[PDB]
Formats: C-alpha cells, structure tokens, sequence
C-alpha cells in the first residue's frame, strides 16, 4: 500500500538522495571519530608502560 | 574519601571523623563527605549517598537524587523500587522539617510528596485495590476529574517538576 | 551537423591549443628558460680537482 | 475548477429587483463590475497556466542532462535562483504556484551539486584575478540562503517548509569545501637549525581566513535567527507526516555540522527545550519495544534518521555530555528489544535496528581523551565553566557499558563467539562484530577489576563475576583466532547486503586485483583485530604493571605464541604493502595531468560512460579520488604500526610471564 | 591616479625603509639582553600586518589583466 507524472518521480528521487547523502556522511565522520579514538587510546596506554617501566628500571641498583 | 566508601562501616566512620578535629578542620571534613557522596553515587549507592548529603545537610542533593532514582523505578516491580520507597518514607517521616524549608529543590519537593503519593498508587494498583488506588491519584491534584478542571490542569502540568 | 565525438574532439583540440597559447603556456617557459641561458645564469662554475 | 460570475443569470436577477435601483444604467454598471472581475480572474487563471507551463519545461531541460553540465552557465543558474527564491518567500503566493517555484528551486541545486561534484565550480571567476567577481558569487549564494531561510519562517505548509529543508541541506552541501590535502611529515629531522618558525603564521592566516569568512557568514546568519529557526525546525521534527519528518530530521543533522560555528548552541537550544530526552523517549517506546518484528518499513526510515541525529550529536564534546546528562546508555538499555535472542527468519531486522545503537554507544567514547594541555597561563577571569570530563565521567560511560554487556551477557556471547549457522557472513554482521570488539576493549578494565576485587562477604557473587569473565575472554580470543588465521577465507565468503555493496563487488582498488568490497571487508576485520588486540593488552599487563590474564600459552585450551607471532609477521608484511602503495598513489597525485587512458579507466571505472567525461573533469575527479585513497591508506598505516608495537608488547610480556614462572620453581 | 598611485607607493616606500631601521636596532638589543593589555602586542601587531599588507599589495600587483608595468 502507497511531464508531470515522471517530474514527480525525479523531485522524490532528488529529496530520497538529499536524505541519504546526510546518512552516508555522518557514517564515513563515525569511521573516522572511531579509528581517532583507537589511535588516542594506543598513544595513551603507551605511554603508561614507558612511565611505569621507569618507575621499575631504577629499583635493583 | 577511597577509605572511608571502601569502610563496611563507612557513615559511622565518616561521623567518627567530625570528631578528629585536631587532625581534620570541618571544612576538610565536609569535602571529605561530598567526595565521599559522589563516589557513592558513581556506585549507584543512592541510599549511602543521600545519607552522606544528610550528614552535610545538603538537603537539595538529597531530593535531587531521590526524585531522580525513585522516577526511573516509580512503577517497576523490583526490590530497589520498594526498599528505595520505604527509605523515601523515613525521608518523609524525620528529615521532612527540614526538607520543606530550602529555598533551592521547593519544586523537588513537592514531587517528592507527589511520587511518595504515586507511589502508594502503583502499591494498590499492582495489589488490585483499584477503590483505594482511585483515591490516591484523586488526592494527588495532577489530573481533571471533570471537563471543568482540563485547561487548568493542562497549565499545573507545566509547572510539575521532570520526575512526573 | 556535428557528432557528440566531433564536438568532444573539437573540445579536446580547443584545451590542447590553450596550453600551448596562454601567458603561463609551454611557450612562455621555453623562452625563459632560453632568457636565463642567454642570462648566463645556467652557467655554473666549474670547480676543478 | 476556476469560477466566473454568470453575468446572464446576475442581469436577469438584477432586472427581476430593479426595485433597488435609481436606473437601469446603476444595474447595468453592478454588470461592468462583474465583467472586469471575471477579467482580472481570467488574467490570474492564464498566468498560473504559464507558470505551470514554465516549471515543467525547466525541469524537463535539467532532469534528462540534456544540456551538458559542463556547459550550465552557473552566473545565469545563480541570477535565477536568487529572482525565484524571492517569490518563494512570498506569503501571497498559491500554493500550488509556490511548490511549483519550490521544486524548480530544488531541481536547480541539485544540478548545481551535480555540477560540484564532477567539475570544479566558477572556474571563469578564479581565471579572473577579480576580487570583485567572487564577491557577487557570495551576495548571489547568500541572497538564496537568507532567503530560503525566510520562506521557512513565513510558510504554514508542511511541504514548502520540506522542500526548503531539501534546497537548505543542498545549499550547504554546496557551500562545504572539499578537503585539504594531507600534511606529510618528515619524522627525521631531529637537529637543531633555527630560523623556519617565524614564517608559518603568514599563510594559515590567509587559507583560515579565506575558509574562515563563508562559514562565519552562514554562523552570522544562523546567529541572528537561531532562537525561531532551531525551534520551529525542533517542532517540525516532532509536528511531520513521516517523509518530511525524516527531512527535518536530516535538516537538523546538516545544521549540528555548522552549530561548531555558532557555538554549539543549537545543540543547547535542543536540551533548552527537552528535545534530546523526548527523542531518546520517542526512539525507545516505539521502535526498542516488544513490538520492533511489526515496525513499518516506512517509518523505520523515521527510526534511521532519528538515530542517525543522536549519531551526529555524540560526535561533539558537550553533546556526549548532553546524552549522558539525558541517560542515553541506561535509557536504551531499559528496552525490551535488547532482551531478544535473534532467530533465522528475523535476523536482518535486528541487526538493522542494532547497529546504530552500538554506533551511538561506541560514539559516546571517543571524546574522553582530550585532559592533557594544562599549562597554567593564569591571568583572565572568563569563568565560562565547560565541562572538562573528569576522572569521573569517562568511568560513568565505561560502568553502564560494563553492566549493559554484563546483564545482556548471552547476548552478547552468542554475538561474541560468531558460530555462524549462516553459511555465509555478510559485512552488517561485521559492522556489529567492530563495534561489540571495540566497547570489550573500552571497558575491558572494569572486566579485570569487576573480576578480581575480593571482598570479604558474597564468594557466590564473586565467582560469578569471574565466570562471566572467563566467558567473554574465549569467546573474545576465539574471534583472534578465528579472524587472523580464516582472514583470508572470511573476504572470499562474504556477501553483500544492499546494491551499495553490489557496486563495491563490481569495483576494483587500483591500489590492489580485489574488488572495493573485499577491501571494506578486510578493513573491517583489521579493525576487529586491532580492538580485540588492545582488549589482549588491557588484560595481559594490569596497572603497576603486574601480568593479568594470560592471552597466548606458553607452546611453540588457549591458543599459543605462534598466533601472535603470525599475527606481527602478517601486519610487518601488510604494513610494508601499504607503504609501498601509499608512494604509488602519491606518485598518481604527482601526475595525474599525464595518466595513461588506462590509468585514468583504472582509477574511474565509469563503464561505458568513461569515454563521454571531459579531461578537466576526468583530473579534477582523479585528484579527489587520489586525496581520499591517500587519507584511507594512511589511517590504515597508523593502525597496522600500533598492531605491530601491541603484538611486540604482547610477546614480551607473554615471554617475561612464562620465564619468571618457571624461575619460581627453582628455590 | 597616478599622482596618488606615485604617493602611496612613496610613502610605503618610507615606511619600509624606516621599519627596515628598527628592525636593524631591535636585533642587536634582542641579543644583548638575554644572557645574564600590553602595548608591546601593538608593535607586534603592526609589524606583521604590515608584512602581510605589503605582500598582499605587491602580489594583487603581479599576479587577460594588463600588468602595470605594461600600462
């Protein structure tokens, strides 16, 4: 359940695209908020171990 | 603040450190129970925080988190839901002097006299006492009981707080 | 008449002319380079060991 | 139907009462009154005609590219669209006259983006030197935007609003500058040598300004308008027949793209009004009930978008905040759709209804990195009191993620061990699996700690803890197993879901040969991979640096140190690929005026259609072809360079363990 | 217009020269002293912008449009 007649269809057609772009946007900016966060994530944890191995290396002498 | 919410006896010791005066100033010692009261609420301690706001009489935080966690569970059948109602009850009994004086939270509480009403509502209505439930949401003043009371009730509802 | 391959080739002749033409063309950089050799200014010096 | 005054039956009734008048010449006058208002009518019936005329003839001359695109004169295309956007405006307007303009209006924006996104727009105005001509190109794209705003200020009717909405999303889709190129960083220069500095401010202060005075003119715009246009699109969202909601809704997404610019203030507005919790309660109650099997296929569209907004509001700071602060986590996880383990005949629905939650949930992570600049410049009291994430709030995410995954465990076990009865895996199951892999990474500290705090009262729930525990961490070091060692296997299995994805099976990577989708494919599994590896390291090494859990044993059940040891050769390996192909793109980037045809088929793949593409148009398409690839391929450099230190981290802490543990049977 | 062209461009003329000179003292005083609002911002301010002015004048100079040494 649901010239002129095919013009109706292209303005649908155009407003269907206009809301799919925003869609496929916002997804390929959440990649990318994403693989940002994994990266900051990584350099962080990192850098935890680099100051508590430090926190070790000096105890034995 | 980590000893005294790691402490099994943790409101007693908190209390036993307003004693230390020498060793903690008041104001050491109620920074002491506000951190202690968030990192009892960051537990979902809600009943051993709202004690530690009380010790501090914070009596806005108190009806802030009360409203808050009573709202989420207001007609759930849990545990939770009725240890957390029987609490609100003491509230009512003993710290209500109080309570009904603050300046800031008078909106929080009256919802709290409104969801200790509602619910005592729920309470008869999931025990099949529809007679008595009827009563308690009559003498609750949020809806119209006649045609005549509608554009009056559908101006008090803007004025009920966020819990209701 | 024209083709849409006549047009498209008449295009591509037309963008093929303009690089060779315009002021920042392939004929302007080969008179300078020209310029900076009559210039001397090519002519390195010629340390010898 | 039109009506006219019946000057025969009104001289007849006139003639019938001549008692009302003086003379005949007073009735005959009542009758040239008639006739010079049937006039004017018939003037206003013939100028809606040509009206309706001219629209379709316009649109009929767009929608077919039967005027080649690269010939559409844009400074004619602007002077009608800012003469058309006027009458647009007009509260006088029919209805049908002003859809009429409206739709002409969309039709001509949309071939303007059509014209953006094959050609570069108003190359005849940078080719002249003329500050002047870009200046009138701006007040042109200005004039329409003020004035499309204006026709939804004005407008009562629902679809001249929605096509204005339609036109407002284009026209800043428009506006939007395509990305800068990659800044390459030459990691060598370590020594000393002084004077290159002081000159870098100069040009940033050219390009910023530049980029800088459109978008803070579409900010000084939405500032003056902002308190009547973010509400009435707010009640629209709400006050929509489905179709148009779902545009007023994506309105609303383009618009939080901008509010940065204003200051994040629509997005306050939103909360200054309840929006956001009336939406999650609107998400919730009618799409995560126990009714979600009989969902509409229309209005799941409503649903999309609805989360699509939620999406694009976690992707700010103070909207992480602003979801927390309206309990997104709890208040979706209270659900009964959650509760439902999925069965064959059904399962594509769930995944469609569950994926942008676990996207709205792995959102709300990310920005609670950003602590650690607070170099103590003290002197100026502006006591604006943002909301810098404490110690707290990143806990208060991480804990109802914890008790989510913990009571919804069976769940999550059965998403968790990927023992898939269907005989094939398609990418939506995947896009699940990097997103479920990604919170058991976040959270995997709490899974340590919830685990290992021994109280001295309930033993009973303590080994229950660590029963779930052990659980998850099969199942978590099965999928490392499972998604390293069958890779390869996985992108020869799956299928696509969607002609999206069909169009990624025809395409080929001129990096690669595969196909695009057997790349986004294995891109997601090197994402499945590196979160399932940072879990490993969460658990392996503990704070203070003590061993936790042992991830890999000791032998070269769970798996054994061959599997990261293979694991770290095939990343060295792909790592090593992907610089090789990272200098070939650069090298095409280098020369693309002087590809080969086939090169220039390689990288387009236009079919049939590759011949009919102009070169300025074959080059501009290429070089933003090549600056994605480039921008793709790098983000992938930095992830398989942290598997490869992780996986190090991984053997070494795995080898220390097993050596001290033997050591300790010798004294 | 030309005599108004000839007296801008002889006046940023003087300009350039007199800055030319400060910039000369400043950079021995800028040395010596390091080795044993804030109206310092203006100066700063200024002497960028009036860079960045001049750069901006002399590439909307040399940079069809008949270049002025042609007309």
């Amino acid at each position: 359940d649901v010239i002129d007649g095919y013009l109706k269809v292209q303005f649908e057609n155009i407003i269907l695209n206009t809301i799919c772009d925003i869609q496929k946007k916002t997804s390929k900016e959440f990649q990318s908020h994403y693989e940002q966060t994994s990266i900051h994530d990584w350099n962080r944890d990192k850098k935890y171990l680099e100051e508590i191995l430090g926190q070790k290396h000096i105890k034995v002498l | 603040s980590e000893l005294v919410v790691s402490s099994p006896n943790g409101f007693k010791f908190a209390h036993e450190l307003s004693l230390f005066s020498e060793f903690i100033n008041k104001q050491q010692w109620r920074t002491i129970i506000e951190q202690s009261a968030l990192e009892l609420e960051n537990k979902n301690e809600y009943q051993s925080a709202i004690e530690f706001w009380i010790m501090i009489e914070e009596y806005p935080r108190v009806l802030e988190i009360y409203n808050s966690r009573i709202s989420v569970l207001l007609t759930s059948i849990s545990s939770e839901r009725d240890q957390l109602y029987q609490f609100g009850k003491q509230l009512f009994n003993d710290y209500q002097g109080r309570l009904k004086t603050t300046s800031t939270a008078r909106t929080s509480y009256l919802a709290f006299e409104q969801l200790l009403k509602l619910c005592d509502f729920f309470d008869l209505y999931n025990k099949e006492k529809y007679q008595e439930a009827i009563q308690k949401i009559e003498n609750l003043e949020i809806l119209p009981i006649s045609e005549s009371e509608i554009d009056s009730k559908v101006q008090d509802y803007r004025f009920l707080s966020p819990h209701i | 008449t024209f083709t849409t391959s006549e047009e498209r080739i008449m295009k591509k002749i037309y963008e093929l002319f303009e690089e060779i033409n315009q002021p920042n063309s392939i004929k302007s950089k080969v008179e300078e380079i020209s310029n900076q050799l009559k210039l001397g200014s090519m002519e390195k010096e010629k340390i010898k060991y | 139907t039109s009506q006219l005054l019946d000057i025969i039956k009104i001289r007849e009734v006139l003639k019938n009462d001549f008692n009302r008048f003086s003379n005949e010449f007073e009735i005959e006058r009542e009758l040239e009154e008639c006739c010079l208002i049937n006039s004017s009518i018939q003037l206003y019936n013939s100028k809606l005609k040509a009206l309706d005329g001219w629209k379709s003839f316009i649109n009929i001359s767009l929608a077919q590219n039967t005027i080649e695109i690269d010939t559409l004169d844009e400074s004619l295309l602007l002077s009608l669209l800012q003469r058309i956007v006027i009458d647009f405006s007009n509260e006088r307007n029919p209805i049908e006259s002003t859809l009429s303009i409206g739709y002409t209006i969309l039709t001509i924006l949309f071939t303007l983006k059509l014209k953006k996104d094959s050609y570069q727009l108003f190359i005849n105005s940078s080719l002249t030197t003329n500050s002047t001509d870009s200046n009138v190109i701006e007040q042109k794209m200005k004039s329409i935007f003020e004035g499309l705003l204006q026709t939804v200020l004005k407008s009562p009717h629902q679809a001249i609003r929605g096509i204005s909405y339609t036109c407002l999303i284009q026209y800043l889709d428009l506006s939007a500058t395509t990305p800068t190129t990659p800044s390459l960083s030459p990691l060598s220069t370590s020594i000393n040598n002084v004077v290159e500095m002081n000159n870098k401010s100069k040009n940033k202060n050219n390009q910023d300004k530049e980029q800088g005075y459109g978008n803070l003119n579409i900010g000084l715009i939405i500032s003056k308008i902002e308190d009547k246009f973010i509400r009435i699109l707010s009640s629209d969202c709400n006050s929509f027949s489905r179709g148009w909601r779902i545009t007023a809704i994506s309105c609303m997404q383009s618009i939080l793209s901008i509010d940065n610019l204003c200051g994040h203030r629509s997005l306050m507005f939103l909360q200054n009004k309840g929006f956001i919790i009336n939406m999650i309660n609107d998400t919730c109650s009618k799409y995560l009930s126990d009714n979600w099997e009989n969902i509409d296929p229309k209005d799941l569209h409503v649903y999309k978008s609805q989360m699509s907004l939620l999406l694009k509001i976690s992707q700010q700071m103070d909207g992480v905040h602003l979801l927390m602060n309206n309990n997104v986590i709890g208040s979706f996880v209270k659900s009964p759709f959650l509760n439902y383990i999925p069965t064959d005949k059904i399962f594509g629905k769930f995944i469609e209804i569950l994926l942008p939650i676990l996207q709205l949930f792995a959102s709300l992570c990310c920005y609670c990195n950003n602590t650690s600049k607070n170099n103590g410049n003290i002197n100026n009291n502006n006591n604006v009191g943002g909301t810098v994430l404490i110690g707290s709030d990143r806990n208060e995410i991480y804990q109802e993620l914890f008790d989510f995954l913990s009571n919804h465990s069976d769940l999550f076990i059965i998403i968790l061990s990927d023992q898939s009865s269907f005989s094939h895996p398609t990418l939506s199951s995947l896009k699940v699996l990097k997103l479920t892999c990604f919170l058991f990474s976040k959270v995997s500290s709490l899974f340590f700690k919830k685990s290992t705090t021994t109280s001295s009262s309930t033993s009973t729930t303590s080994s229950h803890n660590r029963t779930q525990f052990n659980r998850f961490h099969y199942c978590l070091i099965n999928l490392l197993v499972k998604y390293s060692v069958n890779s390869k296997q996985i992108i020869e299995l799956v299928k696509p879901e969607n002609i999206d994805e069909e169009l990624l099976t025809e395409k080929i990577d001129f990096s690669y040969r595969k196909n695009q989708f057997q790349i986004l494919i294995k891109e997601t599994i090197t994402s499945i991979i590196h979160d399932l590896l940072l879990y490993c390291r969460k658990v392996s090494i503990v704070q203070d640096s003590n061993f936790g859990f042992v991830c890999f044993n000791s032998n070269l059940i769970l798996p054994s140190i061959d599997l990261a040891i293979n694991i770290l050769v095939d990343n060295i390996l792909q790592y090593s690929f992907y610089k090789v192909d990272l200098s070939q793109c650069f090298k095409l980037l280098q020369s693309y005026d002087q590809l080969t045809n086939y090169q220039y088929q390689e990288i387009l793949q236009t079919g049939e259609d590759y011949p009919a593409f102009g070169p300025t148009q074959r080059n501009h398409m290429v070089e933003n072809i090549l600056k994605e690839k480039i921008i793709d391929i790098e983000t992938q450099i930095s992830i398989i360079h942290e598997n490869i230190e992780i996986l190090l981290l991984l053997i070494v802490s795995h080898s220390f363990y097993f050596c001290n543990s033997l050591y300790l049977l010798f004294q | 217009s030309l005599k108004f062209s000839k007296s801008i461009l002889s006046t940023i003329y003087l300009s350039i020269v007199l800055k030319r000179s400060n910039k000369i003292n400043n950079n021995n005083q800028n040395n010596d002293n390091n080795n044993e609002i804030n109206d310092n911002n203006i100066e700063n301010y200024e002497n960028e912008y009036s860079n960045n002015l001049v750069e901006q004048f002399l590439t909307t100079f040399f940079i069809d449009y008949n270049n002025l040494f042609i007309v």
